[PDB]
């Protein structure tokens, strides 16, 4: 499953 | 100068009542739709002030060809609050409206899915809607919203054999956790997800 | 990870940093700022040094002298103004041109505000930004008055100026307002298009 | 002067 670049913020 | 429309034509509204309907975005960067209703085309031709107006400001998705109140060529404008049912005669006019409205609203896609049992979500056939920055699951006729997430609040997601998995994080209180859907379009769903969260429209490139 | 624009820009002392600008939503009035250390830490794939989002954008003001720099662009919000420092007038124009189009309908008009209303008299700049209208002053710009376009009763071009009246809904900003300008007829046409769902350039929304 | 169609909505 792909992590979400938006989520880290 | 006449008020523009993204689409206009003869449509049934809610018994059913036939009236000339004008749909347009209230602003150039709107998630909303302004509904402008006239009695007939002439009242609109003669550019008189509409009989009624309404602004749908919480649209979650579109879904055509659901049977409802004796009609088969209907379009649903799905909102967080309510669904608005449009009535068309011809199949192609309904599709024309669905295709035109979709593009105009930005990135609005739908996938027929089956929600797996085990979670807070009701299981069974449903339709997953991506509406720009929001993800929604919708059921029944008229469609009601049974699950909602900001895409930016999802930790993880991905395509799997005959399905698609996504996880909502802490940001989404009681919608947090891992959810499982059956569909033959998981690769399409994941790629759509990959594009949006990085600001790419699969079709238009960067926003 | 895509950008509507990126390049070497100074931000606030001035810190020169590879800036990435993009919309978070395909149809929303927001800019996501991605601050990278350089072009390397960006063209490679590393996560940004810092990020910020601006969600109340109401206009753009280029070509401003500010804190030592000749060529600075102001992104104006209801809450604050973000200043961007460039080296050449062209590099900054590029950024102004690209952002304005991307955000939909964002327009600026250098006007003179007439005394008599709650507004302050003198040179200012009217900004139209999709839904909203704004008067801004100074460097850095501050908003000195705001209206939703839907909340306007009347507007029109007049010999060498422009007029718009705000409805009661506006509260403190209700009433008739007068502006001196040579772009009045251009202003009237823009308002005509927008309140009717027409982009002068793109056609129907 | 131009009246606003958006106003009464």
């Amino acid at each position: 499953l792909h992590p979400n670049p938006m989520y880290q913020r | 100068m006449t008020e523009a429309a993204l689409v206009e034509g003869q449509v049934k509204l809610r018994k059913w009542k036939s009236r000339w309907l004008v749909l347009r975005k209230p602003s150039p960067v709107a998630d909303c739709l302004l509904m402008l209703v006239y009695k007939d085309k002439c009242e609109r031709s003669k550019g008189l002030r509409e009989r009624s107006s309404l602004t749908l400001e919480d649209i979650c998705g579109l879904e055509p060809a659901l049977p409802y109140e004796g009609l088969a060529h209907t379009l649903a404008i799905i909102c967080l609050s309510q669904a608005v049912m449009l009535g068309f005669d011809s199949h192609e006019a309904m599709c024309a409206w669905d295709t035109r409205i979709r593009y105009a609203l930005g990135e609005v896609h739908r996938f027929h899915v089956t929600v797996a049992p085990g979670t807070k979500l009701e299981s069974g056939p449903a339709t997953l809607h991506l509406c720009n920055d929001i993800l929604v699951l919708a059921r029944d006729i008229p469609p009601t919203v049974m699950g909602q997430w900001k895409l930016s609040d999802l930790r993880r997601y991905g395509a799997v054999p005959n399905g698609f998995i996504f996880e909502g994080g802490t940001r989404c209180g009681y919608w947090a956790g891992v959810f499982f859907l059956s569909s033959a379009e998981g690769e399409q769903m994941s790629f759509l997800f990959d594009c949006i969260v990085r600001g790419i429209s699969p079709t238009k490139g960067p926003f």
